[PDB]
């Protein structure tokens, strides 16, 4: 074929399978926001820039949820879902771990 | 800000004014500027002075 090809063409067959079950699955999207205060609840800020106050996903104890940390959000109606590591930053940083 | 909140006080380590070694005249005089203006405010309000700013 050589469309669309970016693989030997040969374990791209079962990955083929495998991306309709995660294509099914809501683990994505996920939209990334951030953390910017804790209300013993969260006010959670979009990057397209419009705040939120949310409730708390069932997946997560709300011990992992930190000040200013990135989390990924409901495509919907917004709920945290996911703690992930900070810093966006790391793209010239990064690059010098040698 | 989210930055300010982290500012804030997580507690600073135990030093205690004995591990600050000599320099006694020094902490005298910050304790007089910062410290009392706190706790002692009634002493201040009576003598009729302003409270050192910093
Ligand atoms: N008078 C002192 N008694 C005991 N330990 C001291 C004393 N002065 C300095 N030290 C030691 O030196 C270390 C470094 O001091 P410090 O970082 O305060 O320097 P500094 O005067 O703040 O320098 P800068 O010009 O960068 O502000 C301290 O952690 C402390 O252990």
């Amino acid at each position: 074929g050589v469309k669309e090809s970016d693989t030997g063409l040969a374990p791209s067959h079962l990955w083929d399978i495998m991306g309709d079950r995660q294509r099914l699955g809501e683990e994505h999207p996920l939209q990334v926001a951030r953390c910017t205060k804790i209300i013993k609840k969260y006010v959670i800020n979009l990057k397209q820039i419009a705040k939120f106050v949310v409730g708390l996903g069932e997946r997560v104890s709300p011990t992992d949820i930190e000040e200013g940390m990135r989390v990924g959000v409901d495509r919907s109606k917004y709920n945290i879902e996911l703690p992930l590591p900070p810093r966006i930053d790391p793209s010239v940083t990064m690059m010098t771990v040698e | 800000d989210s930055r300010v909140k982290a500012m804030e006080v997580d507690e600073k380590p135990t030093e205690t004014y004995s591990d600050v070694g000599g320099l006694d005249k020094q902490i005298e005089e910050l304790v007089e500027a910062i410290v009392l203006p706190m706790k002692r405010a009634d002493k201040f309000k009576d003598m009729g002075i302003r409270a050192p700013k910093g």
